[PDB]
C-alpha cells in the first residue's frame, strides 16, 4: 500500500489546500497536495492500535487486605478485615478509567487474574500455607455477613480457591442487561427530585467477596489481595473528548474545586518555540 | 485449537481489518470531493 | 397475620361500584411472588425477560354475576388511583360466565432487554390492579363475600441467566441425620 | 356442529374486551369504519393517522340505574376528550374524521328483570326545555366524560330532559329506526354499536360539532328481586376507531 | 454533567431537565446543580477536544446556519423518555462577538429541532416528574 | 425463532383470554393474544436453565476437622479427631439440598473435589507437610477404628492420597441400586410399627473415612477437610412443589414447630403497590 | 357441528361411572398407565395379570366438607387394601405394580360456593409435627379408606396436619405442579384424574411403600346459601388400572 | 478428545435441545385448542 504517491508540480484551478471546516468535515488532504512528494509504501499495518488492543492489557482494579485471627470479641467481621466486598467496577484506577472512558458504549468479554500475597508485621516463626476463596455475589444474592457464613457454601454463586502467593484465572462472558456497557448516562433511576444521577444498575456488575478459608492461627498474617482485568472480544461506540481533570469519585463525571491549569502555559510570547 | 466449550474463553480475535474514518472525519450530508469548492 | 389459606383468596364484596379489588407493584422476586414457583424458580436467576401470563378464576355461585377490569400499567408512571387511571393503560374487561377463568398477558414492555429478578428501581417491571368493571349482583338468598384464585406462569419467550443462590432458605448449624 | 355465539372478544392496541353473554354486536348502516380516501378528500394536508396510540377502549364513569333513572346521554367525540392521547389530538389538530366501537355493559344476576335500549343518533340536534327559540349553550351540549343525566332537572339555557321526546320532539318507540341494540338483562349483559363516520363533508371541526350521540335508555323498569338493591351497576366502553387528523396548530380554546 | 461541588454530589433533576429555555453557561452555580466551566465542557474535558463529536461552525463570515441530523443513539433499542436524555446540544462562542462600532453589542440566536424517524411504545397514564 | 408475532385488531367469536383453569391445564396463551403486538425474535437459546447446569455446579456437602497427635493415653481415636466418618450424603447444606430436591427422581453421575486446610492454634515453628487419606467405604465394608487400624491398607477399597493445602479430584459413577435416587420415599425399611419412615438403605451411598497418614509430630495441626460435589451427566423426573420452610434433619422432611411466617405479608391492603 | 364435551362416561370391569357436569380428565405427565414390558423387567417370576377381577371402580367412604374444614390425605395403594380382590392380590403378592382412574365427587346446587384443589402427589412423604428427627410411624401413615383427615389435632408419632404447609414444608399454592384438578361448584360436580405407575423401579413392595396420595384440600371454603345445612358430602371412587403382581407368597402381616 | 476409559470420566452432555412443556401445562386426555370453549 502507498504512503505518498508521486506528485510533480501543480497550476490548477481545483486548489485542495481551502476548504470550509465550518461544514464539520475534516478534508482527507495528503503530503502530496500542499508540496511536490515521491513514492513511498506504508508498510505498517496497524494491530497495535486496534480498539482490541488498546484495551486488551491487563491492568489492577481493586487491591484489599485480608488476616487470619480469631474472631472472638469481634461484632464486625468486615470491619476486623477478616473478610473484604469489592463493589465490581473499572473506575478506581485512572490508568485504565480514562483509556475505557474515552468510548461511550463498550461491549468485552472480561478476563479476572487474582494475585493474593501474605505479609507478617507481626511474629511469625513460618510462611503459612493460607488458602483465599473469592466468591462472586451477583445482584439479588446473599453478600457474606461474617468469615464463616452459611453463604460461602456456594451451592450456586461462582467461587474460586487458590494458594496465597500463586494466582488464579478465570474468563466472564459480557453481562450488561443491554448491548453494550454505559460509560456515561445522562439520566436517572426514576422519576424524582432526589434520587442518583449516572450511577444506577446500568453500572451494577455485582460484588465479589473474599476471605481466607483456612482456619485461624496464632500468628496474624495479612494478605493483600489484587484483581487484575483483561478484556477480550472488545467493541467500542461513539468515540468520546478525552478526559483533562483528575477524578474524585467511581461512576461519576465530578472533578475538584480550584483545580491546577491543564494547559501547560509557553514560556514567552505566542512567537516563541 | 480452543480447550474449552464457551465463546468468552477464547483468545482475541486480532484486528478489525477493514478500517473507513469518512464517518468521523467527513459526517456530511452532500458528498465533498478534495479541490471543488466546498461552498458555491 | 400469619399464614392461611386465606392469603390465596382476594375478597369480592357486592354492591361495590368503581373500587379497586386488588394492587401490586410486579417485582417477580418479591413481595407476592416470591413463595410462588415462577418466583421461586426466578430468584435463582439474576436476570429475567419476556412475558408473564397472569390468571384469574372466579368462585362465586352459578347464578352470580360480575364484570371486573385487570389492568397493567407499565413503569414510569403512578400506580393507578382509580379505574379510569388504570383503563389508560393495558387492560382486559372480564365478564364472568360460563368460562370460569380470564387469562390476561402482561406483555414485555422495556427499553432494556433484561431485568433484575432483586427490586431495583430502574428494572421496575411496572404495576398491576384489579376493578369493579360493573359491580358483583348475588342472586337471592345468599351472602357474604365470594373469591378469586390468582395465577402465575410464564410464556414461552419468557428468558432467565446469571444463576445465584436464593435468599428464601437459610441455615446457622450442618444439618445431621 | 358444536359451537357457541354468546363468546365474542374484541382487541384495539393494548385493551381486550370479553363477553359470555352478548347479543350480534351492530355495524351502523352494514358499514365497517376507513380512512378518508382521495376521490373524497378536500384540505390538502396530509393526514395523521396514529394508529395503536389512539386506537383503544377507553372507560366512562359508571352510571347507577336505579328503578325511578329516565336515561342516559353521551356526545363524541366530546365524551372522549380528556382521554389520553386521543383527547390531546382532537384539541391540537383543527380537523378531525373518526369512526368508533361503542360497547355497553349491564350485568345482572338471573331473577332481574329490565331492558334498556342503546341507540346512536347522527346529528341529535337538542332542545332547549324553554320553548320559542332559545338556544342550547355549548356547556350543556358538551359535557365530556360524565354525559347527560335525563333523571335531572331543567337548566337556564340548557337542553330538554323529557326522554320520552327524545330531548328533540320524537318519540321514544321510533328510535329504533337509528343503530341500536337492546341488553335486555333476561338475554345480555352488553349491547356493541361499530360507528363509521357519518357526516356531510369529508373531514370536520371536533371541538365545535359532535357526529353521534350515545343514547341508554331504560325501557322496561329495572325489577330487582324482593331483598336486593334497587340499582344497578352500568359501565360505558368506546373506543376511536379508523382515526384520522388534520392541520395541526396551536391547542384548541373552549368554554369552562 | 459534572456539579460544581465536586467529591461525589450528584446533579439534581430539576437542573439537568430544564426544558425549552436551557441550561446558560454564563450564569452563576446553583446547590445541587451543574457546574458552569464551559471550557471544561462542564464534565471535566477541554473545549477545543469537542471537534471529536458530530459538529458544525456557525462562522458569522462564511455561515448564519448550522445543521446537524441525529440518529437514535442509546445501548437499547427504545427507552424511558422522561428519566434520560440521548444527547445534549451545546452551542458555544469560541471567536467572542465582535461588532463595528456603534453597533449594539448583542446578536439573536434561535435553535429549532424537529423530532425525525420518532417511535413510542406502552401507552400508560399520564407520566409524573418533579416541579 | 419468533418470541412474539406481528398481530393487528381482533373480532371473533374465538375468544382464547377465556377458559377453565379446572381442567388442571394452563392454556398456552400468548402475548399476541391480549393485546395488538409487533414481530421479534427470541435470540436466546435457554443453555442455562438446563437441568444439567442449574445442578451442574460444585457446593460444599461436609466439613470436618482432622488433628496429627500421639495416640498415647485415647480410648476413641474418633472422639480425638485423629480420624473422622462422613456417612454419605447431599442433605447437610440447605441451598444444595434445595436445588436437588426440587425433583423426585434424579440420576446423575458424581464428581468430587476435596480441599484440606491446615491450622496452627497452639505453638508451631514451621508448616507442617501433612498428607490426607480419603478412603471410601461401601456398605459391608469394616468401616476404620483407628488412625492406625488394618482397614486403611485399602486392598479394594477405593483411597486418595493428597498434599494439605493442595486438591484431590475424582469421578464417580451413578451407584444406586434402582435406576435413579429417590429425594423422597413414602414407605418404610419393613412391615414394622416402629421401623424408619423415608430415611432407608435407598439413600445409602455408603461411608468416607478421613485420617492424616503422616506420623504424629510434636506440634498439634487442626486440618479442616471441605468436601465438595459436582453432578455430571444429569437426568431428573416429576417436578415437585419448591421446599418452603428451614429443615431440621437429613433424609426427613420435617420443619420446626413455631416456624416465621413465610409469606411476606403486605404494608396496607390488598390494594396498596 | 353441535355436541357437548360436560358428559363423559367410564366403564371398568362391570362398574360405570356417568356425569353431566364434568372438566376435561387429566392423564398425569400426558402418559397413560402401561404394563411393565421386558426390556425394563427385574424379577424372573412370570407376572399375574388380574384384569377384570381388580380393574374396576371402588368408592370410598364419603366425607363431610363443613365450612371449617382443612382438607383430606389418601395414600395408594394402602387405601385399596380391604377392596375385594385386589386387596387379597396386594397382601398375598409379594410386589406389585398399577396404574389408577382417579374420580372425585362432589354435587351442589346452583346457589353454592366454594373450590376444591384435587391434587396427586408421588412419594408424599409426611413430616412429623414434633419437628427434629421424629419418624411418622407405620400405623399413621398407612389409614387405609378412612384416609387422613387434615382437620383433626396432632398424634403422638404421628405426621403434623398444617395443610396450608403441604404436612411435608412445602406451600399450598405451588401443588399446581402436579397433576390437578379443581371441583368449582359453579363449573363442576367432577374431578378425574388417571395415574401411570411411578416409581424409579419397574415392580415394588405394595405393603411397605405408596406410590402417590391423593390430596383433596378446599381452598375457597364453603358457602352455603341462607338456611342451608352447613356442610356438603364428597365421595372418592379409585379403580385400579394396568394391574400387575409378582412373586406370590404366603399371606402379608402388617401393623394393627 | 477423552482422556479416560470410562463414561463417568466425560465432561456434560450440554444441553436436552428439544424440549415440550405440554405433558407439564397440558397434561389432559381431550387435546384443548385456544379460542375453542374450553367446556361446552
Amino acid at each position: 500500500t502507498v504512503a505518498s504517491i508521486s506528485s510533480g508540480p501543480k497550476h490548477t484551478q481545483k486548489v485542495p489546500i481551502l476548504t470550509a471546516n465550518e461544514t464539520g468535515a475534516t478534508m482527507p488532504v495528503l503530503p502530496s497536495d500542499s508540496i511536490e512528494t515521491r513514492t513511498t509504501y506504508m508498510h505498517f499495518n496497524g494491530s497495535e492500535t486496534d480498539v482490541e488492543c488498546f484495551l486488551g492489557r491487563a491492568a489492577c482494579v481493586h487491591v484489599t487486605e485480608i488476616q487470619n485471627k480469631d474472631a472472638t470479641g469481634i461484632d464486625n467481621h468486615r470491619e476486623a478485615k477478616l473478610f473484604n466486598d469489592w463493589k465490581i467496577n473499572l473506575s478506581s484506577l485512572v490508568q485504565l478509567r480514562k483509556k475505557l472512558e474515552l468510548f461511550t458504549y463498550v461491549r468485552f468479554d472480561s478476563e479476572y487474574t487474582i494475585l493474593a500475597t501474605a505479609s507478617q508485621p507481626d511474629s511469625a516463626n513460618y510462611s503459612s500455607n493460607l488458602v483465599v476463596q473469592a466468591m462472586y455475589v451477583p445482584p439479588g444474592a446473599p453478600n457474606p455477613k461474617e468469615w464463616d457464613d452459611y453463604t460461602w457454601q456456594s451451592a450456586s454463586n461462582p467461587s474460586v480457591f487458590f494458594k496465597v502467593g500463586d494466582t488464579s484465572r478465570f474468563s466472564v462472558p459480557y453481562v450488561g442487561l443491554a448491548s453494550a456497557y454505559n460509560c456515561f448516562y445522562d439520566g436517572y433511576s426514576h422519576d424524582d427530585a432526589e434520587t442518583q444521577y449516572g450511577i444506577t444498575v446500568l453500572n451494577h456488575m455485582g460484588s465479589m467477596a473474599f476471605r481466607i478459608v483456612n482456619e485461624h492461627d496464632e500468628h496474624k498474617t495479612l494478605v493483600k489481595i489484587r484483581v487484575y482485568h483483561r478484556a477480550k472480544h472488545v467493541e467500542a461506540w461513539i468515540p468520546r473528548a478525552p478526559r483533562a481533570l483528575p477524578y474524585t469519585s467511581i461512576g461519576r463525571t465530578n472533578y475538584p474545586k480550584n483545580t491546577e491549569p491543564v494547559i501547560k502555559k509557553r514560556k514567552g510570547d505566542i512567537k516563541s518555540y | 485449537i480452543n480447550y474449552y466449550k464457551d465463546a468468552a474463553s477464547t483468545s482475541s480475535a486480532g484486528q478489525s481489518l477493514s478500517m473507513d474514518p469518512s464517518k468521523f472525519t467527513e459526517p456530511v450530508k452532500d458528498l465533498m470531493l478534495k479541490g471543488a469548492p466546498a461552498l458555491n | 397475620t400469619k399464614d392461611e389459606v386465606n392469603s390465596y383468596l382476594i375478597p369480592l364484596n357486592a354492591n361495590r361500584q368503581n373500587e379497586q379489588v386488588f394492587g401490586t407493584n410486579l417485582f417477580i422476586g418479591d413481595g407476592v411472588f416470591k413463595t410462588t414457583l415462577l418466583g421461586e424458580i426466578v430468584q435463582y436467576y439474576t436476570h429475567w425477560s419476556g412475558s408473564l401470563r397472569f390468571s384469574l378464576m372466579y368462585t362465586g355461585p352459578a347464578l352470580s354475576s360480575a364484570k371486573l377490569i385487570l389492568a397493567y400499567t407499565p413503569p414510569g408512571a403512578r400506580g393507578p388511583q382509580d379505574r379510569r387511571e388504570a383503563m389508560l393503560g393495558t387492560h382486559v374487561v372480564w365478564d364472568i360466565g360460563l368460562q370460569s377463568t380470564i387469562v390476561m398477558t402482561i406483555p414485555w414492555t422495556s427499553g432494556v432487554q433484561f431485568r433484575y429478578t432483586d427490586p431495583d428501581t430502574y428494572t421496575s417491571a411496572g404495576f398491576l390492579s384489579c376493578w369493579y368493571q360493573t359491580s358483583l349482583i348475588l342472586p337471592p338468598e345468599t351472602t357474604g363475600q365470594v373469591y378469586l384464585l390468582s395465577f402465575i406462569s410464564a410464556c414461552p419467550d419468557f428468558k432467565l441467566r446469571l444463576m445465584k443462590d436464593t435468599q428464601t432458605i437459610s441455615q446457622t448449624v450442618a444439618l445431621t441425620e | 356442529c358444536g359451537y357457541s355465539d354468546r363468546v365474542q372478544q374484541i382487541t384495539l392496541g393494548n385493551s381486550t374486551i370479553t363477553t359470555q353473554e352478548a347479543a350480534n354486536a351492530v355495524v351502523c348502516y352494514a358499514e365497517w369504519p376507513e380512512y378518508l380516501p382521495d376521490v373524497d378528500a378536500s384540505d390538502v394536508n396530509k393526514t395523521s393517522k396514529p394508529d395503536t396510540s389512539v386506537c383503544r377502549f377507553y372507560t366512562l364513569d359508571s352510571k347507577t340505574w336505579t328503578t325511578g333513572s329516565k336515561g342516559w346521554c353521551w356526545k363524541l367525540p366530546d365524551a372522549l376528550k380528556d382521554m389520553g392521547v386521543f383527547g390531546q389530538n382532537m384539541f391540537f389538530h383543527s380537523l378531525g374524521r373518526s369512526g368508533y366501537t361503542v360497547h355497553v355493559q349491564c350485568n345482572a344476576t338471573k331473577f332481574h328483570s329490565g331492558c334498556l335500549l342503546v341507540v346512536v343518533i347522527p346529528e341529535h340536534q337538542l332542545a332547549s326545555h324553554e320553548g320559542g327559540n332559545v338556544s342550547v349553550k355549548y356547556t350543556f351540549t358538551h359535557p365530556g366524560e360524565r354525559g347527560i343525566d335525563l333523571s335531572s332537572a331543567n337548566e337556564v339555557g340548557g337542553p330538554v330532559k323529557d326522554v320520552i321526546y327524545n330531548m328533540n320532539g320524537t318519540l321514544l318507540g321510533n328510535l329504533l329506526i337509528f343503530p341500536h341494540q337492546f341488553i335486555n338483562l333476561r338475554t345480555n349483559n352488553t349491547a356493541t354499536i361499530v360507528i363509521p363516520y357519518i357526516n356531510s363533508v369529508p373531514i370536520d371541526s371536533m371541538t365545535r360539532h359532535n357526529n353521534v350521540s350515545l343514547m341508554v335508555i331504560p325501557i322496561a323498569p329495572l325489577t330487582v328481586p324482593t331483598g336486593a338493591t334497587p340499582s344497578l351497576p352500568i359501565t360505558v366502553t368506546i373506543a376511536p376507531m379508523c382515526t384520522e387528523f388534520s392541520g395541526i396548530r396551536s391547542k384548541s380554546i373552549v368554554p369552562q
